[PDB]
């Protein structure tokens, strides 16, 4: 368990684009998740995606 | 006994048999399970169909969570190229369908990537792309990366489109608040945006141009930075995906950035 | 080049404000020709006056006064208003057109679509007149005595009087115009709740509550319904209806918030689940979970005191950013890191938790940058994250922020106590003044400041007067019966309570508590702070059934409380039900100390003769 640190994605970047105005309300579209370095094969994951529920 | 089923029919010459595997297809989206329909399919060999019912359940998934849609398009293209060696309009919209949802990805990982002047190469590469996601996603990163680099003239567009939208949706709203506290605090003029010149004609032209502006000639796009290619010297081909990206950047990636090719040696 | 036109000139006066230029858009309205020929030509006439009312709208005005040192009584006080002197001249005007075409006879879908327009524009003339803006007093007066200014503001509360009065007479032809307008039937029932009127609170609010589908507003009447029946206690029917109204509709979580709210006061909290889980299952299968949805279960849990599994809610909830409840979800972030124990700010820190605390600040601070700085709690959490610092040296920075937040409010010791006197608006940076004055180790200003804020919520009036009342109704105060998220009152009381017992007057302190706990039973704290109570003059009985209380509330979490109650029970005098307590600490805490020794030995020991 090393990964409750999620908001850093956000924390260093944000002090130079949101102490100026109120953009939060266009940044909606931005995905909670980032890109990770790994390459994805096209059948090994579906079966992981759909077996959550 | 589906399995059992086909090939009692199949043997028997019903042809009939797209009645069953339509009944079987629509008992499995009932059931959810897509693994056990794309594996009938896949041993059937459906290629077309089968795609488009994956992309069913794939904007299902992209509304709210397109990580895996685009891992959808992904394989749907995967799909449709292994049609050929099945063989032995739809040609390229397929292809089309799969890489309207590749810029958005390093679209958005490109602030976390620190180079915020790609970020708007990418987002101006979904203009054409409308259809597939809705403008008013993509025109708020086109403005937020306008602003971040603080240039202008394109997110006044942007706002306008999205201002349009609102009141098209009220007929509060602060996106509106947002476009006239820029316009008003900053000076709203477009910076330099012809930096590319044509390797026809040597028209200058945009970096997010999908043709000419004057010999109307089509430009391959890069694959990560989406910066139209204009020497081919420096453009790579990958043989997979069919697509094109420049040498400075895809040496630093290991792997293709739609399928993830390994390199042979 | 055409001046006859008004309809550039309409979006002219619409641009100019827009972009803040108020007088210039004003100068813009009043130069109009038509401002003092076919059907049309009327009725665009009134619409510059809605214009200007808009431009108006949140124009702070003053009440009029005469040059000699006295209000002007001839001076009518909506004269300050030219808002409300537009909207009158516009209401005035549609009645008179209403029965100018009462005599046409024209084609009738006009007739139909005008017929509505006048609900409208009388139920925002209410809404004016009870949302009134008087303006702070000046400062030339203040400057001349310390009584003919005090005479001459005995007219501004008559300003308001005439106003919301003036509202009264507003809400017949506003509800007799349109029955189809929900926002009528709410503003009257809204100021009918300002009145007195009860009954007819309840006609509104209910009317309201049938009709209005598809809009959220209901809830605006439905938690003025939850204070309405629970202001005295005798109706409980509420409950009832809000199942009714979660039957209609299972997403709307804006209620389901004073729905869970209300049932944490009533103690009731777990039976919550029966509209929770629907609920959720009322949004389909294989789909996020809808941000104001984790709002919702991250509230349920933090009032289960599940802080850990709440703050990871909340971060589900904050996804994605510009939500309504973004802002809310992110506050309820920070005041969880900020008061994760039941130990809130106030309490005294009597090594290795510092260096936790620390790091929790920064976690705080971290998630307290992206609120916006136009935000008006972002300062009031900058406060408070420099609160959790606990730096001796950060208090002077935190009560500057503190009360910087008063002269926002508005829009040396003198300094502050300027601030002191002023009108109590934003009970949360006062909470934020008496905890600085009390870690400052100042106690007589926090308990000016406390009971200021106090004073604005009239919970003054029962400590001295309970006294003559029981040597000789037990009102619950309506401050803090409503069942909204305002949690600031519950706190403050709570504070003070915490100050009385520091002092070790125990008497009032016991009695707001009392007060507190007959407003609210989930309030677990109260509970284990009154049972403190009860063991220092050692009333064990009393103790035994609120910490029984407790227990439940904290769900077993906790060994305190064990030895708490065991010891409660035990020089009580019945420690048999205690001694399932005990076993129930050592069924999860298997090594809480004291126990073995201490307890059931001395239980065995009282059980024989
Ligand atoms: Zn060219
Ligand atoms: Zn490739």
């Amino acid at each position: 368990l090393n990964e409750l640190d999620v908001a850093n994605s956000w924390d260093k970047l944000l002090r130079m684009m949101r102490s100026e105005y109120d953009m939060s309300c266009l940044t909606s579209c931005l995905a909670r998740e980032l890109d990770e370095d790994v390459a994805w094969n096209p059948e090994m994951l579906l079966v992981q995606l759909t077996s959550d529920m | 006994m589906w399995n059992r089923a086909i090939a009692l029919a199949k043997e028997h010459r019903l042809e009939d048999v797209g009645q069953l595997l339509e009944k079987y297809a629509k008992y499995l989206i009932h059931r959810e399970r897509l693994t056990e329909a794309i594996e009938l399919y896949r041993k059937a060999g459906k290629h077309d169909e089968a795609a488009t019912l994956l992309a069913q359940l794939g904007k299902r998934a992209a509304l709210r969570d397109a990580l895996k849609a685009k891992k959808f398009y992904v394989l749907s293209a995967l799909e449709v190229q292994k049609y050929r060696t099945t063989a032995i309009r739809t040609l390229d919209a397929a292809w089309r369908g799969a890489e309207a949802y590749h810029f958005l990805l390093m679209c958005q990982q490109q602030m976390a990537d620190r180079n915020f002047k790609a970020a708007l190469v990418l987002a101006m590469r979904l203009i054409e792309y409308d259809d597939l996601v809705a403008p008013v996603d993509g025109y708020s990163l086109i403005a937020l990366t306008a602003y971040l680099v603080k240039n202008f003239g394109l997110c006044s567009k942007a706002f306008a489109r999205l201002e349009q939208a609102e009141r098209n949706d009220e007929a509060p709203r602060p996106f509106a608040d947002l476009a006239r506290h820029i316009f008003m605090t900053h000076s709203p003029v477009d910076t330099s945006v012809d930096s590319v010149p044509c390797p026809t004609c040597g028209s200058f032209n945009k970096e997010w141009a999908q043709r000419c502006i004057k010999c109307q000639q089509p430009f391959n796009t890069c694959i990560v930075s989406g910066c139209a290619i204009v020497s081919e010297d420096g453009a790579w081909q990958c043989s997979v995906c069919h697509r094109k990206a420049l040498e400075a950047v895809v040496d630093k990636y290991r792997n293709c950035p739609l399928c993830h090719t390994p390199r042979k040696g | 080049t055409d001046p006859h036109l008004s309809i550039v000139r309409a979006d002219l006066a619409t641009l100019q404000w827009r972009l803040g230029h108020i007088e210039e858009a004003r100068e813009t309205i009043v130069a109009s020709p038509v401002y003092e020929e076919a059907v049309g030509t009327a009725i665009e006439r009134i619409n510059l006056y809605l214009l200007l009312y808009k431009v108006l709208r949140d124009q702070p005005w003053t009440v009029p006064l005469s040059e000699e040192g006295t209000a002007a009584a001839d001076s009518d006080d909506n004269h300050g208003d030219a808002a409300l002197t537009a909207l009158l001249t516009a209401r005035s005007l549609q009645r008179r057109l209403l029965e100018h075409q009462l005599r046409t006879t024209e084609a009738p879908e006009v007739i139909t679509e005008q017929r509505v327009v006048m609900s409208r524009i009388c139920t925002e003339a209410g809404a004016r007149c009870i949302y009134s803006t008087p303006a702070p007093p000046p400062f030339s007066v203040v400057m001349t005595d310390k009584k003919v200014e005090a005479a001459a503001a005995l007219a501004v509360q008559s300003a308001i009087a005439s106003r919301l009065t003036n509202a009264r007479e507003y809400l017949r032809e506003a509800i007799a115009f349109d029955e189809s307008n929900e926002r009528a039937q709410l503003e009257s029932a809204q100021l009918c709740y300002r009145t007195g009127d009860t009954e007819g609170c309840e006609q509104h609010c209910t009317t309201v509550l049938r009709m209005a589908e598809g809009s959220a507003n209901t809830a605006d009447a439905a938690i003025l319904l939850a204070n309405l029946y629970t202001e005295q206690n005798r109706d409980e029917d509420a409950r009832n209806m809000f199942e009714d109204l979660l039957r209609k509709t299972p997403q709307h979580y804006e209620a389901l918030v004073y729905y869970l709210i209300l049932l944490y006061h009533a103690g009731q909290l777990p039976e919550a689940k029966e509209a929770l889980e629907r609920a959720a299952a009322a949004v389909p299968i294989g789909q996020r979970a809808d941000p104001g949805l984790s709002y919702v279960r991250g509230l349920y849990e933090h009032l289960c005191n599940n802080n850990a599994e709440a703050l990871r809610h909340f971060n589900l909830a904050r996804l994605p950013a510009g939500n309504p409840w973004c802002t809310r979800a992110l506050v309820r972030m920070i005041r969880i890191y900020l008061v994760p124990t039941t130990q809130d700010l106030w309490v005294r820190g009597t090594t290795t938790g510092s260096t936790e605390l620390h790091d929790n600040i920064r976690h705080a601070e971290q998630l307290l940058l992206l609120l916006p700085v136009h935000s008006e709690e972002r300062r009031i959490l900058q406060a408070y994250c420099t609160m959790a610092t606990r730096r001796p040296e950060e208090l002077e920075t935190a009560l500057h922020l503190f009360l910087e937040c008063i002269v926002a409010a508005e829009t040396s010791t003198a300094t502050l106590a300027f601030a002191l006197q002023c009108k109590v608006i934003h009970p949360e940076a006062f909470l934020g003044l008496a905890i600085c004055l009390f870690i400052s180790g100042q106690e007589t200003a926090a308990r000016n400041v406390l009971a200021r804020l106090l004073e604005s919520k009239d919970i003054t009036t029962k400590m001295s007067a309970m006294k003559q009342a029981e040597d000789k109704v037990l009102s619950p105060p309506i401050a803090i019966l409503t069942c909204s998220e305002d949690d600031t009152i519950e706190r403050a009381m709570l504070f003070e309570a915490y100050m009385d017992t520091q002092e070790g007057r125990l008497k009032d302190a016991r009695f707001v508590l009392q007060q507190v706990l007959s407003a609210n039973e989930g309030c677990s704290s109260a509970w284990n702070e009154l049972g403190l109570i009860y063991e220092r003059n050692q009333k064990h009985k009393n103790a035994s059934q609120c910490y029984q209380k407790a227990w439940k509330l904290v769900q077993e979490a906790d060994p305190d409380v064990g030895y708490k109650l065991g010891f409660n029970y035990l020089r009580g005098g019945q420690p048999v039900k205690a001694i399932d307590v005990c076993k129930r600490v050592l069924t999860h805490h298997a090594t809480y100390p004291r126990i073995e020794a201490d307890i059931m030995d001395a239980a065995y020991s009282m059980l024989r003769p």
